[PDB]
């Protein structure tokens, strides 16, 4: 009997490149005169709500209803409020979602690893990871592109962001991707993007290629003397 | 007369041996594919993983002919031919189904419908399309396929040439003309040949030690057997299920259950089907 | 057509000598050592211990080997050594396996 | 209330040499009531628990389990099940636990990759991770030392293994190792140790450093003598 209300991650609107504000009802069964509405602290109940959902043995009816705002304007902490108006209960259900306060903005460092040379012994596939570090808040996306277009989600896979022991207030996160040895022999840029707020432009691009990790000089000293 | 003309020798480059791994390769393993979604539990073989595309790797922008196009593919069919029959002559085995194998694959290549997702795939694609000239897509595929299926002629009397430089007096086997099976279905049937083989030789070890002998040796033959039926039931259900789900577009494959289409055709030794029931 | 006298396997030296046959004339003839000698490049100089830095030096006396730690690893036999691992308080050194396909169970 | 019923790890069968379980039943009432014994895939039991604390950093109940059970008969694969005797609960709460069965065992490949040029501009922190690939299932163990003796704990962070993201059945796990940058110059010899049950002889080890991980030059003296040979 509690309408959860998810707040969009930074993942999501960098994804969709707009906002949604939902509102799922769970533990309720499908019932008629359905009254959902997203309001501010002065009022602006001015969208509508589309797709409702159907019926669930698990009684998790959505009745869901996105919010298209300003993109600033979720940034700002309106601190918007849902208040659901149902059937079973004539008093409003209200749940809130808002962004965090107070949450320092450190940007992050991400470094590029190219594959390791045993990786590229056994001729397989290359392992390129992308080290994502530094990020004081949570809400990390991380896409690849190649020659602008972006690769599948299916090759890479992000994981969820981890407490950095080091560094109380910030978290890591590793991004690998496993693509063909051959395709790495032939030499193609490979670039991992970084998608965060506390980055100056929330883009930060790193670029790795067959010849970014390579030895610069060789010190051969060939000596041959028929003296012992 | 069943065999091929007189073919003039062309340069080729070396190609990395495909015993040279420890490994050996990874059936399990794979690395790129078009999508996982639609075409989803089919395996890569170790053969596709090392097709050595050096010799197209070189001038794939250099090319403004179709007649070195053709030329270009003979030269790398010369190097598969010559990788192959050399990497199974230590293993003592008939080579005839990699190299009808590659052919197929290099072919797909051509086209540009093989199941991989190679920017070298799309990179000869491009510069085919902009040989026989740029059109809509679908008018472009079919063109494609008619360009392949016009000059397979001499890719595959290449092919037989690394084949009669070493089989010599004996004739040369028949096209087969399988080019109209997809990449998938060939991938099934080379994993099933492949398992097929080692569940021979499993089976075989199992039986001449615990049938005849519990001894410790004959526990760690089951236990063996055990790992590796483990670890090839994903792969089956994979496979399974990617045929279950292209089954009914065409009518070879009408037969309903996977395992006997790998049955009933070719390539394979009618011994086990790993059935869940 | 060629004698392999010396094959060393660490120095990984390849000891033989060949004669190119002459035509019909007083002989000639060329006699040679066909030695081709590889080298790791990124092995350590203990090889069993892999907390050695990296090797630049290497010294192939070619009549030493004919009859010292060596250099590149054998696929017959095994260089393995022992690392200590931790579960909590207690430490237990377990032997390890530097190389595949040379101490795999077979 | 919070309940969390722990496998042992590879690690803790191996260096161990004994399979403990534990169910640990936390945050929760103390009553002083806890009588648990680890029920087979019959009705007997093997051991009871020990050790249990009646207190807890925020003023509530910390419970564990321990066993010893037969390293073979988790090879077989028996269901085993932790049932509560502590009086908070009306009803017991059974959690079934055992190792699956049918996993394939692919042997996982340990594989070091050097901290990126630009990290080591900073002059302040290096980092390397420890890449596994291709290990099944996801219990894996990794440790990193430093020229043989180990490291703390605290020093290296381990990611929770996860499928990986072509391969049907198999696991990566990630790791890293953050140790300041004048270390990783002087050329410290850094290694990494992965513990599982699908590899030849349980412990695989490789090593890193700076002459090592894509190391700027090759320094290399090519000396010969003799070459008249006998
Ligand atoms: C460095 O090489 C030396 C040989 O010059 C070895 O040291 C001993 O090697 C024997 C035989 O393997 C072992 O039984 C000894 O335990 C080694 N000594 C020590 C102190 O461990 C070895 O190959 C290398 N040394 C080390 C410490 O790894
Ligand atoms: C290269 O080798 C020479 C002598 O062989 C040495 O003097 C020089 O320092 C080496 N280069 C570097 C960068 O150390
Ligand atoms: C490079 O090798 C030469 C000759 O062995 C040596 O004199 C020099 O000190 C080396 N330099 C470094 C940086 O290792």
């Amino acid at each position: 009997i509690r309408v959860f209300a998810i707040p969009p991650s930074f993942a999501s609107i960098f994804l969709t490149k707009s906002t949604k504000l939902t509102c799922l009802v769970t533990d309720l069964t499908t019932y008629d005169s359905v009254t959902i509405s997203w309001t501010r602290q002065n009022g602006e109940a001015v969208k509508t709500h589309t797709n409702i959902s159907e019926s669930h043995p698990n009684a998790t009816f959505s009745a869901v209803g996105e919010a298209s705002i300003c993109e600033d304007d979720w940034n700002s902490g309106e601190r918007f409020t849902c208040t659901v108006t149902h059937t079973d209960l004539p008093s409003p259900l209200k749940q809130t979602i808002s962004r965090p306060k107070g949450v320092a903005l450190h940007r992050p460092d991400v470094y590029l690893l190219p594959p390791a040379r045993e990786q590229l012994n056994l001729r397989e596939s290359a392992t390129i990871t992308c080290l994502v570090t530094g990020f004081s808040p949570a809400d990390v996306f991380v896409q690849w592109m190649q020659r602008g277009q972006p690769l599948s989600p299916e090759k890479y896979v992000t994981s969820a962001p981890m407490p950095e022991p080091q560094a109380p207030g910030r978290y890591f996160a590793h991004s690998i991707l496993t693509v063909s040895e051959e395709e790495w022999n032939t030499g193609e840029t490979y670039t991992c993007v970084v998608a965060h707020e506390a980055l100056p432009n929330r883009v930060t691009e790193r670029t790795v290629d067959k010849s970014t990790g390579k030895p610069t000089l060789y010190n051969v000293s060939l000596v041959m003397s028929d003296t012992a | 007369p069943d065999e091929n003309f007189c073919k003039g020798i062309k340069n080729v480059l070396s190609c990395p041996p495909k015993n040279s791994t420890g490994r050996n390769g990874d059936w399990i393993s794979v690395a790129v594919k078009e999508s996982s979604t639609t075409n989803k539990g089919v395996l890569v073989p170790p053969r596709r993983k090392k097709l050595c595309l050096r010799n197209i790797n070189q001038v794939w922008h250099r090319i403004k002919d179709e007649k070195n196009f053709k030329e270009e593919f003979v030269k790398v069919a010369l190097g598969e031919s010559n990788a192959l029959m050399k990497h199974y002559k230590e293993k003592n085995l008939n080579a005839l189904t990699a190299i009808k194998y590659g052919f197929s694959d290099m072919g797909d290549i051509i086209k540009g419908t093989d199941l991989i997702d190679y920017q070298i795939t799309k990179n000869i694609n491009r510069a085919l399309d902009k040989i026989l000239g740029n059109e809509t897509s679908n008018d472009k595929i079919k063109k494609r396929v008619d360009w392949w299926e016009a000059n397979k002629s001499a890719f595959w009397d290449a092919f037989m040439c690394g084949y009669k430089v070493h089989i010599g007096n004996k004739p040369c086997p028949e096209h087969d003309n399988m080019d109209r099976i997809p990449q998938y279905l060939r991938w099934f049937r080379e994993w099933g040949t492949y398992v097929c083989s080692e569940y021979k030789n499993k089976f075989e070890n199992v039986i001449e030690l615990c049938n005849v002998r519990k001894e410790d040796k004959c526990k760690g033959a089951l236990k063996h057997y055990e790992e590796w039926v483990n670890r090839r039931r994903p792969e089956w259900k994979g496979q399974c299920d990617k045929f279950e789900k292209e089954k009914s577009k065409y009518e070879d494959t009408k037969s309903r259950t996977a395992e006997i289409y790998l049955k009933e055709i070719c390539s394979e030794c009618d011994c086990k089907y790993k059935d869940l029931d | 057509e060629r004698i392999v006298l010396v094959d060393n396997k660490c120095k990984c030296a390849r000891i033989t000598s060949r004669i190119i046959r002459s035509s019909e004339d007083p002989n000639e003839d060329i006699v040679e050592r066909n030695i081709r000698i590889i080298v790791p490049l990124n092995n350590r100089e203990n090889i069993s211990d892999p907390t050695s830095p990296l090797r630049t030096r290497f010294v192939y006396h070619l009549s030493d080997l004919c009859k010292e730690t060596c250099y590149t690893y054998d696929r017959n036999k095994c260089y393995t050594a022992v690392v200590p691992l931790v579960y909590g308080g207690e430490t237990k050194m377990v032997e390890t396996a530097l190389t595949p396909d040379a101490c795999y169970p077979d």
